[PDB]
């Protein structure tokens, strides 16, 4: 017995999850093993592994007919709610309420986060996955190459620019090839960030393609004509070899690939992460020094930096009408907002991944000395994984870098960062649409970008095309939609 | 065993169509029998319904007491040989033979004196031990045989034995087949497409053509006296020369020929025949001489020699009289030569007449 | 009657027979009744013209139409005529190497021959591109072009399918009898001569046949190699009908439209088949 | 074919006739070779625009990332419990079936022939066939991936047509021997049928070692997964986990090298067979590797 | 087109075997002459090696004063029908009999009145625009015939024409080929399983047994001179008895076998065999018969019946003399039937002995 136990009795429970096109749940995790003993409740996986699309799993299993105990995962915020006003998954509030102390304490002293995970009529169908933090992606390049090419470090576009022509026609590696790649990332939508530099906006949030207020209005950043101005001069980039041309394809394997065969010239991507290759890889690759520094001035005279850290983001897990357990599971649930769960996800294991040490958790020598960032190895332990546990924010301090450290200071105090986008609050009738149109209006924008980038399509020639065919997918309908909302919510 | 089988009124019909018509024959007990014919026809098909292969669709057929019309195959107390051997090729040789009886128990049935009688029979001591996939047609159809009598049935029911055989071997296998029956001298009913093993083999030879049977009778009654034109082309080494003729002035004393030929025949009471009737006159090549050994003069007739070929002692004359042409056996020593003219003298006891119209025996 | 009594005899083959007969009602003829069904929800009859009114699916008719024409001219004749050589070539040694290896690559997966392809067309990686860049014919990035999937497709097609399904025809040539082409010898028969007076003529029957047989499929053509290999930039030129109904029937969980769309395909190939049947039938020797 | 030699436009054809089909065969082994030399070789060569034909600095690590696969070598034993189990339940469906098909005298070997036959130029579809597929519970089951592919009416059609260029004195002789219908199918016509079965067998062999689709599509539980789909995963998607791509850099083999490595270790058994089976098909000269 | 043809020690060898040895043959123009055997011999290797379809592996062939050893079947003036069925299915007849002529195309007149005479000559008119598809065997045998024809070779090779062909069929056609040869006259080489046709088509007759060739000369010499005992065994319609014997007691006179049966020699000046000397007596079925030499004087041989067969206006019986069997042509009736002894006389110009060492006369 154990004074975490939700249940006397072990409770073993049917989990799909399926997350990031990557990883699937593993009961034999280390976390998951830790999670069962303290809790006294086994979560038992039932996905394809050999899966390769997580929404699509999503999909099939609802559509299976058969559904399981728990669903966890990520990006599932809107079907969560489309599945939860269905009928499909268990509103959890008054089991917030009685059972789960600790949820109903976070949402009491959150109330905006919990604004959003809401549904029309109010309910909560999900626990999700609020990450703590403040900023979350930064610009970073190759301190090395801007030496013995002699370059200055970038302030501009322009310069910018010519530093990138520079690292493709001269060569900053010494290898004695054209090899080199100048720009480079794990997410292939950082193509389309690279707008900012011509005063675009990829997003309106952390979440890629996503909507946004300007001057009280809602507005989609894609859909502007500013847009395509900028989308021209990174097809340009890509033309001239600028960009990575496997930057749709290479994703997860990126970093550890350009950066490790010494080919990578620019990348945005973390700080933590992006900075532990310096200590990780400095053996391998002799002359390597990877600093962050401050966007480069755009077009428009401005200092922009898109993507800032979001409070609950659209991840989380839920709570099926088969559960037939729904107690033990939002108890169970409640665990992972309560400081011993909230170690165990955050931190990997005791004895392990970390140590008790004056109140707190202190990873091992073991976690920190390795070249593989802590975050890559937690994954593969069943740590910090899209459920809904609660971040703690200590735990990214411990593996970030004091020169990491220093560009995070150096991005909130030059306040780069611009606001994010938290949502809007819609009724039952009017968020049909969205949940409808959305999905199949952001995949075509997703492939039409994809096919200017790569330069398959012509930007200036279909864009019009573009414009009608986003006029006759509903766009605009769940543009107005949402304004529907925004201009009842924010006024004067 | 030693048993009579009766044929009675069977006919067995494919749609709409009959292939066999009403087919009676009775079959004496221990007696050899042949149907005989071409390749289309009934004859098979009535051996098969007699095997119980094929289905009786009318008329009875029975084997001493008792009726077989509604029969397994294995209580017709008959036994079988294919023209495809039908033995398989996996199984060993004595295994072969003892196929059907390994079915029906083992050891206190011996198979021993069985398979040793049998095999002693067709004279194969080493063979028993052997696979059909290695051994020579001849033997193949020989430890058939082996497979037939191994069941010791009251029937012998023969398939076209040897198609397959060389004529050499078939020779050999006829006379093996001769003596096996003259030894054994169960009731058998043969089937074949050779008029050789027919004249033969067979105590009583029924011909076939493709509808019901045309005729029956000892091989030299089917020989001397044929009831048609096609028995009479059908039987012999030689066919018999069949060449059209008619009958002018006097009937029973004349007959005459295309190229002006005219023949005087011997009366032969029972003939009945017809002044102007349109007659094929027919004659066998061993009646027909040359020119005037004895004779004479009043049985000759004129022709131009086609062709000879020479066999052996023999030889065979191909002669023409009219725009048709008669063939004659003639000695092999003689010297004969093409384009020039030749007398034949024909045996006039032996000459055959048949109408044009009815086809049937005249004279 | 008579069926009983039959029936008595031949027990123990019609219960061979049984098992069988069922299979094919149930996996078969009861998903043709689901067929039936799947027609009308969510009549009926008007998602027909959801199928007649689309830019994606029209494409994808269309699509399929063109990958049918190509895989036809260029894919058929690709076995005859390696079955023709194959024949004219002497010192078996020699000849069976050859028919090892080009017979060989039939055994090999789909998927493993897509990974084949994907591994040797990725830029500065895969050995197509560095040979490309050995002669100074720089880079091609082939998967993400739209222009470059069809080749890419009835090459790698040809280099799996060409010996297995040139077998066939080769024992076809095989199987006639050495006097055709001796007496032609005789009479002074050259090589061309004889391949075309003589042996393709009497090779006719079967290539009628099997073209009967590739028509029967015409529509389904590369289906499981475009569910592989097909990206978001290449989706126009690469989708297919059977793709289409795959996307919308089991991933997007669309039943009524794609089974409206396996009716209409289904349909199509019974008649290009039948007409195809009819013609092999009527000009040829017999036919299916 | 004759062997005159002889005249020299034939001779100049054969000549450019093995000349053609020798850069064809060439051209259809170069990948093996290929991807087994890339499979051996480091990953730094491969990455950097080496290899080609032969290994460079080799490596053989790879084939060690994929041994310490267990998803994999558990698809392995999928697709190996699939075929065999599969041929079985294909053969015990088809022979018999065939056996009944191939005897003239039926009542119904019209419309049973049909009934078979038609399936070939006409089907009811994907869905319909997954539909019925979900309602007879045979999803995510793996005698549902068995009993729900046993017959092609192509083989079916196949050894009812071998059966039938049988010659019938065997049946019938096994008939007056007392032999009935099954006795008779066990004892003579099988044997007698090898080669037949040899191809059929064959041919449900390789459709159920490489087959990917309904396996993909029928299949949830990864134990279930055959190898064909697990390649779908790791060789054509190439997407992964953070921590193969950690395994990149502390290894030294490529990804590349991995994929080459996984379907070397896939194709090996089909390398393995097939001479034995070709050898055991032409019997003779030539005439194919059926 | 009449030209003659030498063989001069032709070897053909295939992986180390030498199927036929040394074979050596002078053609004279316009000669019918057959290769005839037992099956595996050279015969056919011989006829191809002639045509060029099979290479020389040593020896010389040439057609008057050519050699086509190094030549192409083209150019070798020759013109060969194969055993089977050599026409294109696809192609009607007169595209058939057209297609090496079409082959090299130009004047459509030379191909049209070729066409037209050579069939005339086989009858092929009416057949012009039928198919392969539907037709007789022996129809199909002579559009090929038509084929050879119209080539207008030197040299006619013919491979077992008639073998596939049924008795009938075999003995018309033969009688049509010998006819076709008294018109064209072109020098013919002719290969046969057969000895009937050899017989009767052949100017000479060659026979070969296992590549080596036994023998050679007119039809009558083979037959009435056999050079050994298998000569002697292949050439007739029934077999030579050829049954061991030994003589001693008077040499030159008498000759004993078996059961001690013995036989009175005609002198026959020049053999001078010796007493005591092992020996293999034969004598043809034609030249015994049953008592009728009526009180012989040289008191002829005693056996018992084996079995009898009815052939026609002739019939086969086999006699037992001791261990062995001779078989004697007898009469029609003849009631004998099997186990009865009988006494059967020999005619003693047509005695044969030959050597049991030494196959050869010796006599
Ligand atoms: O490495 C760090 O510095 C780091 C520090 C923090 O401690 C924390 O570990 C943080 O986690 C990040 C992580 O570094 C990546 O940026 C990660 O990227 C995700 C992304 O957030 C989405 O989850 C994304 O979802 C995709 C999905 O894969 C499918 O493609 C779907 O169709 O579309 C969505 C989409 O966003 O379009 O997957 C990315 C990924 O896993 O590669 O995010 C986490 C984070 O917690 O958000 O990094």
């Amino acid at each position: 017995k154990e004074a975490t136990w939700v249940t006397d009795k072990p409770l073993t429970l049917k989990i799909h999850m399926h997350f990031r096109d990557k990883w699937v749940w593993d009961e034999n995790w280390p976390v998951a093993k830790e999670s069962f003993r303290l809790t006294n409740v086994k979560l038992q996986s039932v996905a394809n592994k050999a899966a390769t699309n997580s929404q699509e799993q999503f999909n099939l299993m609802m559509a299976s007919g058969d559904l399981p105990d728990v669903v966890g995962g990520d990006n599932l915020k809107d079907k969560f709610i489309q599945y939860g006003q269905e009928g499909a998954f268990v509103p959890l509030n008054k089991l917030i309420d009685q059972y789960a102390p600790h949820i109903k304490a976070f949402f009491k002293s959150h109330p905006e986060v919990e604004r959003a995970i809401k549904a029309p009529d109010g309910n909560i169908y999900f626990i999700p996955y609020v990450p703590d933090g403040v900023v979350a992606r930064g610009y970073f390049i190759r301190e090395d190459w801007l030496k013995k090419l002699n370059l200055k470090p970038p302030q501009n576009i322009d310069e910018l620019y010519t530093v990138l022509k520079a690292f493709k026609e001269k060569d900053p590696n010494g290898n004695g090839k054209a090899d080199e790649v100048p720009f480079i990332d794990r997410h292939p939508d950082e193509v389309f960030r690279l707008v900012n530099f011509w005063g675009a906006r990829s997003s309106g949030s952390d979440n890629y393609m996503d909507f946004y207020i300007d001057n009280g209005r809602v507005k989609h950043p894609w859909a502007e004509t500013a847009f395509r101005d900028g989308m021209k001069h990174v097809a340009q980039w890509y033309k001239e070899g600028l960009i990575d041309k496997e930057i749709f394809t290479r994703k997860a394997r990126a970093r550890e690939q350009m950066f490790g065969g010494n080919l990578g010239g620019f990348t945005h991507d973390w700080f933590a992460s992006t900075m532990t290759f310096n200590e990780g890889l400095a053996k391998t690759v002799p002359g390597f020094k990877l600093i962050p520094i401050a966007p480069p001035t755009n077009s428009k005279g401005q200092r922009w930096e898109e993507d800032s850290r979001q409070k609950v983001r659209p991840d989380g897990w839920a709570i099926t009408v088969k559960n037939k357990n729904p107690v033990e599971t939002i108890k169970f649930f409640d665990f992972y907002f309560s400081r011993p769960g909230r170690d165990i996800s955050n931190f990997g294991v005791p004895g392990v991944t970390y140590d008790i040490k004056n109140g707190k958790a202190v990873f091992k020598d073991s976690v920190l000395k390795s070249p593989q960032p802590v975050n890559n190895q937690l994954y593969d332990m069943g740590a910090q994984i899209p459920i809904g546990f609660w971040q703690d924010y200590d735990y990214e301090r411990q593996w970030t870098t004091p020169e990491a450290q220093a560009g995070i200071d150096m991005y909130v105090k030059g306040k780069y960062v611009m606001p994010g986008f938290e949502g809007v609050n819609m009724t039952r009738e009017e968020r049909a649409i969205y949940d409808k149109y959305w999905a199949d209006v952001r995949t075509y924008m997703y492939e039409m970008g994809q096919a200017w980038v790569m330069g398959t399509k012509d930007v200036d020639k279909t864009w019009d095309e573009y414009q009608r065919q986003l006029k006759l997918r509903g766009l605009y309908q769940v543009l107005q939609m949402m304004q529907q909302a925004y201009d009842r919510q924010y006024k004067n | 065993m030693v048993a009579s089988v009766s044929i009675q009124n069977v006919v067995k019909r494919y749609d709409k169509t009959t292939v066999v018509h009403g087919v009676s024959l009775d079959i004496e007990p221990g007696e050899f029998v042949v149907l005989v014919g071409p390749s289309g026809c009934g004859k098979s098909t009535t051996l098969r319904m007699v095997a119980g292969l094929e289905e009786i669709s009318g008329g009875t057929i029975r084997i001493d007491g008792r009726v077989i019309n509604d029969l397994a195959p294995k209580d017709r107390d008959v036994a079988m040989v294919f023209q495809n051997y039908a033995l398989y090729p996996h199984l060993n040789v004595r295994d072969n033979i003892s196929f059907g009886l390994r079915l029906k128990r083992t050891k206190k049935s011996v198979i021993d004196a069985a398979v040793k009688t049998a095999a002693d029979i067709l004279g194969l001591q080493p063979l028993l031990e052997r696979k059909p996939s290695d051994l020579s047609g001849g033997q193949r159809q020989r430890v058939a045989m082996g497979r037939a009598i191994v069941r010791d049935p009251k029937v012998f029911l023969f398939d076209q034995p040897l198609s397959n055989l060389d004529a050499k071997l078939r020779t050999q296998m006829r006379a093996e087949i001769k003596r096996l029956h003259q030894r054994l001298g169960t009731t058998v009913i043969y089937v074949t497409h050779d008029q050789v093993e027919a004249m033969t083999l067979a105590d009583r030879i029924v011909v076939m053509r493709d509808g019901l049977i045309e005729q029956i009778g000892k091989p030299m009654d089917l020989f001397l006296h044929p009831a048609n034109t096609f028995v009479a082309s059908f039987i012999g080494s030689p066919p018999m020369n069949l060449m059209p003729a008619r009958i002018a002035v006097d009937s029973t004393q004349h007959v005459e020929l295309n190229g002006g030929n005219r023949i005087s025949l011997l009366p032969r009471a029972g003939t009945h025949l017809a002044p102007g009737q349109e007659v094929v006159f027919g004659i066998r090549p061993e009646d027909v001489t040359l020119d005037g050994v004895e004779g004479s003069e009043r049985a000759q007739i004129k022709a131009t020699v086609d062709i000879v070929e020479p066999l052996g002692s023999e030889s065979i004359l191909h002669a023409t009289v009219g725009d048709h042409s008669l063939v004659v056996k003639v000695g092999g020593l003689n010297e004969v030569h093409p384009g020039d003219p030749v007398t034949l003298h024909v045996d006039l006891t032996r000459v055959h007449l048949f109408d044009a119209q009815s086809q049937a025996s005249i004279y | 009657e008579r069926l009983w009594k039959d029936i008595k005899r031949d027990w123990l083959l019609y219960a061979m027979l049984l098992p069988t007969i069922i299979w094919f009602l149930i996996f078969l003829y009861k998903p043709m009744i689901g067929l039936q069904m799947a027609f009308k929800q969510y009549i009926g009859f008007d998602h027909f013209v959801t199928l007649f009114q689309s830019e994606q699916f029209i494409r994808a008719i269309k699509n399929t139409l063109t990958l049918s024409g190509l895989s036809l001219l260029f894919g058929f004749p690709m076995p005859i005529l390696l079955a023709l050589m194959i024949n004219e070539v002497y010192s078996k040694g020699y000849r069976k190497a050859v028919q090892t290896i080009v017979y060989l690559p039939h055994f090999i997966s789909i998927v493993i021959v897509a990974g084949l392809v994907v591994t040797f067309l990725s830029p500065s990686t895969g050995v197509v591109n560095n040979m490309l860049s050995w002669i100074g014919l720089d880079r091609v990035y082939f998967l993400t072009q739209p222009e470059w999937f069809r080749p890419i497709y009835i090459s790698s097609n040809i280099w799996k399918e060409a010996g297995f399904d040139s077998i066939v025809y080769l024992a076809a040539i095989m199987s006639i009898n050495p006097a055709l082409y001796e007496s032609a010898q005789v009479d002074g028969a050259t090589r061309w001569q004889m391949i075309t007076r003589i042996t393709l003529p009497c090779i006719v029957p079967t290539i009628a046949v099997l073209l009967v047989i590739r028509l029967g499929h015409i529509l389904e053509v590369g289906f499981e190699y475009i569910i592989l290999l097909y990206q978001p930039t290449t989706y126009e030129t690469a989708d297919v009908i059977s793709t289409y109904i795959y996307r919308l029937g089991l991933q997007g969980a669309r039943y009524d439209i794609a089974t409206a769309a396996g009716i209409f395909n289904a349909v199509v190939a019974l008649v290009i088949v039948l007409f195809a049947n009819h013609m092999s039938r009527r000009i040829t020797k017999t036919g299916v | 074919l004759a062997t005159p030699f002889y005249s020299r436009s034939d001779r100049i054809f054969g000549i450019v006739n093995a000349v053609l089909l020798g850069i064809f065969a060439l051209c259809a082994l170069y990948p093996i070779i290929y991807i087994f030399s890339m499979s051996i070789s480091s990953g730094a060569a491969v990455t950097q625009g080496r290899v080609f034909l032969l290994p460079v600095d080799i490596d053989f690590s790879a084939y060690g990332r994929v041994l310490h696969d267990k998803l994999f070598w558990t698809s392995y034993a999928n697709t190996i419990f699939y075929t065999v189990f599969g041929v079985v339940t294909s053969l015990i469906f088809i022979v018999p079936g065939a056996y009944a098909l191939s005897k003239p005298r039926i009542r119904g070997r019209r419309v049973f022939g049909f009934i078979i036959a038609f399936t070939m130029w006409f089907n009811a579809g994907m869905i319909p066939f997954f539909l019925n597929m979900r309602d007879l519970g045979l999803l995510d089951n793996r005698f549902g991936i068995l009993i729900g592919f046993a017959c092609n009416a192509f083989n079916i059609i196949l050894m009812r047509n071998y059966f039938e260029s049988i010659s019938a004195s065997f049946e019938e002789a096994a008939r007056m021997d007392g032999a009935n219908d099954l006795q008779i199918l066990w004892k003579v016509y099988i044997p007698l049928a090898k080669p037949a079965l040899a191809t059929i067998t064959l041919l449900c062999a390789i459709s159920r070692w490489n087959g990917y689709f309904w396996a993909m599509v029928l299949l949830r539980a990864e134990e279930k997964i055959p190898l064909q789909v697990y390649l779908k995963k790791t060789i054509v998607d190439l997407n992964v986990n953070e921590e193969f791509a950690g395994a990149l850099l502390t290894n030294s083999y490529s990804m590349e090298t991995v994929v080459g490595a996984i379907i070397v270790m896939s194709i090996i058994p089909v390398i393995i067979v097939y001479p034995v089976v070709q050898k055991y098909f032409t019997k003779g000269v030539m005439l194919g590797g059926v």
